[PDB]
């Protein structure tokens, strides 16, 4: 348990999230979320974007990837906005994106792009109020190679909300990613 | 040398200019030392003491709001051993301390406190000779603050030349814009000129490069997909300036590249204000307000009216640039419409922007090939629409061509580029530009 | 479940493999395969090559790492071969290979080389016709450093067949890797 | 099982460790250690250093990160020391280190630094003599980005001893890391 | 300057040539613009419309089969803004479209279709003046197609000089070879010359460097392990040409570098043909067929007969090259023996190849040390066998030395290298090589 | 040119010197080719045959203990095709074999065995003319072994100038030091001169840059936190020499930067020896022993007495250096105190060292800014204490200033640096340093 008055470097957000996990010790739930995150990462790797959107993405989805502005650690007066939304999509906006990738005149995707992604550090907890809801945290390395000698590697932590669907499925409701490099090393047209 | 890189009237240019490392060094002296450069907007440093860091070419400057309401900008380099002083992108500071030894500066650049002055420095130091290196020229255009390190420079409004006229409906008579921070920041491996050149008037590319998102997002630009049918005569124009800046005008496309989820409310609001404007400003200029401008203010600042994007292509090296991407909103838009449009600019031409990604395929290889032996003295051609350009139209401000799909601002740019590139000062640049409109119309 | 007529970017191969997994929820099998892949990567990291070949590699092994040539996605006529075999080894070829590594006059291995392997995204399914067989998919980052300031990283997805043997062991029969960079960044003299 | 006479490239050390694991198949124990190591990497990622030191690190801690000097593989006469101690800390020394990070004038931490770390290849075994003890092996990629365009990535295997304490906790008593790049790529002021 | 980098008769050379960056720039002018470079084989672009992409030094070209059966190659650069046109390594195309604005080109280099030509370009564009930059000279050698950017070049077969004679038993009289694609592609941090020189005649290294797989794989080369016992005089020879190309001949070693699983069948099959060849071509030349050549066709194409590898060392920068690795097979081999030998070439000198990795240790540090202050003007010695070299042997055509372990081709190579490096055109190189056999045979 | 990069009396210097790529190339010629450079210590190559590899600027040398007890050093490059010969950092060798073709060298640099000499080389190889390129000049200072590639260089002891005197209480009269391997090795993106200059006399930074570990580690240096109150003058001094080397002296701080766990025992032990030392060497010099020096032996070797760190800033390029970090211990310390101090130097100024980490922030941007257009011809100031230094104090030998918080050694350093940079040989440097003390005291 984290005391923010002593632990001077911890965010209020980072701390509130840490206190969700590592309490209840549910092995069942862990095997569930591993299947989920893996299947999702598998689908994005083989570029099965349609299936990802239909089966994995819940319709009420918020899909957010922010780039935070670098303030002084002592800042107490400057109050303009904190963060850009690199990604802040509802289902319709994601749908356009998926449809963009599959379109036969999408020049950057000829020859086919190779995506391989590594998912680690997974933990999950049931929301205490609405138990159908699932908080899940996971880390991700994404390797993106194309046209021979172009390569880009991405590193990200993803704070996820997943909800149980009536058909026995589970779909993604919320993804928040605080992308840790402020100047992104290449254009992030990939799903994290 | 560096003469004869772009031919007469700006019709061809050597491919080498998007790659040569020697010349990129020359540019830091002759392009980014000499000309006006975008720093920030009033909307992001409003209260006194507010500061941001901004690149002026390779140099990083600190831009600070003064207590008298002024704005001044200084190098983020220390006067002692030369450390970098401020490592935040934005904030509000009572002053700037450089934590190598503790030297203290005013938000106004003065060296205000040096530890152990009395003991160790004594007579060997005098703090009034050790102020930060100050940007000499800072002026403004309806909220957008621009710096220049050359003091002989023409005033900002003159430098903007005949392009100001087109910007005013959207930058001034709209009530004015605020810029929405923070900007998006990405590296793309391309010489900075390739984006400058794309944005100064590459409408030719929209129908083909962007054929996918036009079909799938149904921008108000879909009447161009496949480069099949250009919208008929009644399409638009393209325009250039004495000092390089130019733009392409596309009538009534206020929604620019945005996807159909926004297209209704954006065009609603912008037709609403168009009526109000025409009573105050007249028919032509009120339409320009609700039309779509894409343009580059020299050298490396680009905007998209209607699409509502403000880019700066910050140079890193001959084959890399750092791309900042802000949204601008008209101040009297509802807050929720501001929110939606702020996100939508990122979704379109930000780091994760599907328009800017398609676009980078062209920009990257464009400059990679510039490095290759057999292709570096090849000649790039900007002939599209050449000879249909005119000066002194009774109604339209600059050197003008009859479609937005032209390369008239291309030749404008590289005419000015070559003029700066071969000249030692502002004095000489003007002497190579007395006949600038004649050069660009020429034989016609 | 993936429809290739709708999901335009998906491989015939990639879809057939995806349909093996994420159906059965066998936690026993997952711990078995985790122990397997971890032990195998442990053996290769400490360079215990002989042990790997004799204990982990079945004698019938096919060990394949291909480099696929970049075609257009609209290509419909050009039919020449698609792929080089960087690796396509039967047991004896692997034997020569491991024996090459242990040989005392193997100049590139002085000073001793450092291998670190990271294995994620593991899932598995029992083969339906022959239940002794195990389909196994795993992703791999391989870090290889030597001589102070020389370092190389490889990223790869490995499609594996494992067979259950005599004393309760399990050995590798088929390992297929479609190595995702077309121009390899440095020479891949390592087992993936 | 490794015969170091046949397997020419294996350390006696590397071998003595390999023989601890992958023999016993304790899924209970593995879930414990995963919860453990993830919780710890989470705390260090959000920079909750104080909690890491109080809750995760036992007071008797030896925390060692060495850089081994490059010798010939045939060396049999040179007997000077083998290794530098980048890290060889007891509780008090770590406490200073932690306290250095939290200190408000720690200039390198403004603007706040972003850490994200990926943990893979986890195995554990009970010490046979002292059952209170836990041997734990884990691999770690650590991503450290700061001030826009600065990034450094670290790769490492961590040989761990973890001890069960009476309050119901489990804490780290020994960490040994043989950091595999001899020339470090940037200053390693991070906990592995 | 650039004179005096390789000494008289090529005996020494300044180490700096494997690292100096200015020089690499010169080489692109005087070496890769000037000389023949491997593009592809008929077997990989056979039908009309078939194309592959190939590097010619730094430049990338499209090499395309014409409908009339011909072959032509063009710069993979666009004539408009200079984008790259084709992003596939191979394919079959009815034409090449550049997806920036849509300009459409013929498989013949001609600009065939411009979007909106009538509307926007009108008289300012011609299309017949905007064909792709075509490589002027393309020629052939029993299927292997070589391109050149200098039209004043000597014909390919002449340029191959006294080297063609050794090549013909395997390239012509075997019935001919097909090349097996795709090639392997890898980066190694080493200057391209270090592989050129290794393959031009370094048999000296086999016994020491490759002592590991010799012991463990039982190549037919095992009689060299430890550089202990050379195969007696009756080992082989080495040869060099006026135009740089050279090789080392090792009698009867048809299989090795290949490992013992293949060694039986490769030697069986190749002895069989050797009888048949001897009836048609005679004893000596049929033996050459079943022997092992390692050689470099100037400047950067290397082969291994018998081992059956075809390399190209593609320059990237002074300390980097891109290494393409094909197998070649004799057309009348059985399908399974073709299959086996194609994989086995990869296993030995491919990306995952145990021969080429052992060899990279030598090549990398060889060129890293060239950059160092105290070693940059040091002299590398290629003195092995010097003075036992001879011209105009009654049997053996070129400049010939008496073991495969020689450096006769080394001096051959770097003599031609210096000749190009110091000369402005093909005419001047010819004037510096009038006396080329005299120079390398010298004193003895 | 390269004149006027450091101004008269070393007072200012152009910031460009920490970034310019041409200059770094010049430095390899005029600085690291010319001056003494740290190789290793007797304590690390003691027995005959023991060797280490060490950098001399860019060049890598092999440093070998001879059988007659001597020491010799050779380039780690081969004489044949230029491979690197030894790939170990340390070891003990009967000789050095280069595994390209098998050439064998003696521990004395002589070429001892060539495979197939009689067969293939015969008369083309002389053998005795093919020894490794040997370091001509190598000398020692109480165990610390230094090399130089210029033979006209002054002896090491003279080169050490007036600085040997301050060093001797710790290097000599302590009984002598052994160096503890292996060193730590890290890359930091900063030009080497930034560490040289930091260590020659930057005490000004200790109180501010290092404010955090002072508060938290309670070094004997804590009376400086916040740069609040200097220990009164009765603080220390700083000194510089004709041949560049300089240092800052801080009285009685024997346990330098170390944290409180060691501070008791280190100061106990070092005071004990201080008693004994005073009877042998006198009051002043025995105090110096138990005091703290921070200093740089020109051009790129730095030490910290008391804190017990021995650094070498190895150049890689204009904006990168490789930083080696050994501990030294006084030989008669207990084994456990040697253990503790050996780790604690790493804990402090090692790869994971919290002192050097804080400091790298200053060093990185210090040199990043040197590349920027508007900052490359800016002036760095070394004015702290200027005018308060004197020569020929008849107690304190060099050019001396009255606080360790001074920049007198800066100007000493950058005076010699400018002297080398503008002169072609040691002769010319001497003619520019005739009046070296006068220059530095001049106006007072
Ligand atoms: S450099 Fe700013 S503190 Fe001296
Ligand atoms: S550059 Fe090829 S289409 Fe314009
Ligand atoms: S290079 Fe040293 S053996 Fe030839
Ligand atoms: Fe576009
Ligand atoms: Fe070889
Ligand atoms: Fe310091």
């Amino acid at each position: 348990m984290i005391n923010t008055q002593e632990d001077k470097l911890v965010s209020a957000h980072d701390a509130e999230e840490f206190h969700r996990f590592y309490i209840v010790q549910d092995d069942a739930l862990l095997q569930e979320v591993n299947t989920l995150l893996t299947r999702e990462a598998h689908l994005l790797d083989i570029q099965a974007y349609k299936a990802w959107l239909e089966h994995c993405v819940a319709p009420e989805i918020k899909y957010q990837v922010i780039s935070r502005e670098l303030r002084s650690t002592s800042e107490r007066r400057y109050q303009l906005n904190d963060a850009v939304n690199i990604y802040n999509e509802n289902y319709q906006q994601l749908k356009v994106r998926v449809e963009h990738q599959m379109d036969p005149q999408n020049w950057p995707n000829s020859p086919k792009i190779r995506f391989t992604r590594f998912v680690t550090n997974v933990t999950a907890a049931k929301d205490k109020s609405a138990p159908e809801m699932l908080h899940v945290r996971s880390n991700l390395i994404l390797h993106r190679a194309r046209r021979g000698n172009e390569v880009d590697v991405f590193y990200a932590t993803r704070e996820d909300k997943w909800k149980r669907i009536e058909g026995g499925g589970i779909q993604l409701v919320e993804r928040f990613v605080d992308y840790p490099e402020r100047i992104l090393p290449h254009n992030l047209l990939v799903f994290l | 040398s560096y003469q004869n890189l772009v031919s007469e009237a700006g019709l061809t240019q050597k491919h080498l200019i998007h790659g040569d490392k020697e010349l990129f060094q020359h540019e830091m002296k002759t392009i980014f030392a000499r000309n006006w450069l975008f720093l920030t907007h009033d909307s992001l440093i409003p209260s006194p003491g507010d500061y941001v860091t901004a690149k002026m070419g390779l140099d990083e400057v600190i831009v600070s709001r003064q207590n008298d309401g002024s704005v001044r900008a200084f190098l983020n380099v220390c006067r002692h051993r030369g450390k970098t002083i401020v490592h935040a992108e934005a904030g509000n500071a009572k002053g700037f301390v450089c934590n190598y030894h503790g030297w203290g500066y005013g938000t106004n650049g003065e060296l205000q406190s040096v530890p152990f002055e009395k003991e160790l420095y004594g007579d060997a130091i005098k703090k009034k000779c050790l102020g930060l290196k100050e940007v000499p020229r800072i002026e403004s255009f309806h909220g957008f603050i621009y710096g220049c390190f050359d003091a002989e420079a023409p005033p900002l409004i003159d430098y903007l030349g005949d392009a100001a006229w087109y910007m005013e409906p959207t930058f001034k008579h709209s009530g004015g814009l605020e810029l929405v921070g923070p900007p998006g920041k990405v590296v793309v491996k391309a010489n900075w000129k390739t984006f400058a050149e794309n944005f100064v008037g590459d409408i030719y590319h929209v129908g083909w490069t962007h054929a996918s998102i036009l079909r799938v997002g149904q921008s108000v630009f879909t009447p161009l997909a496949g480069n099949a049918m250009l919208p008929p005569e009644g399409s638009g124009l393209q325009m250039t300036s004495k000092y390089g800046s130019g733009m392409s005008l596309m009538w009534d496309y206020y929604a620019g590249n945005h996807s159909a989820d926004l297209v209704p409310d954006l065009m609603a609001f912008g037709g609403a204000k168009q009526e109000k404007l025409a009573k105050e400003i007249g028919d032509v200029r009120a339409r320009i307000y609700r039309s779509h401008l894409n343009g580059t203010i020299f050298p490396n600042n680009s905007f998209l009216t209607g699409s509502a994007a403000f880019k700066v292509w910050n140079p890193i090296d001959e084959n890399t640039t750092e791309v900042w991407t802000y949204a601008f909103v008209e101040k009297d838009m509802p807050e929720d419409l501001k929110r939606r449009l702020a996100d939508a600019v990122q979704r379109t031409v930000g780091p994760g922007g599907y328009w800017e990604s398609d676009d980078n395929d062209n920009m990257e290889t464009l400059s990679q090939n510039a490095k290759k032996y057999q292709s570096s003295n090849s000649d790039l051609i900007a002939s599209l629409g050449f000879g249909k350009d005119v000066y002194g139209d009774e109604c339209y401000p600059g050197v003008v061509g009859p479609s937005g799909a032209s390369e008239t601002s291309y030749r404008g740019f590289y005419r000015a580029y070559q003029a700066h590139i071969s000249s030692s000062n502002w004095a000489e640049f003007e002497n190579a530009s007395r006949n600038w409109h004649t050069e660009l119309t020429k034989t016609t």
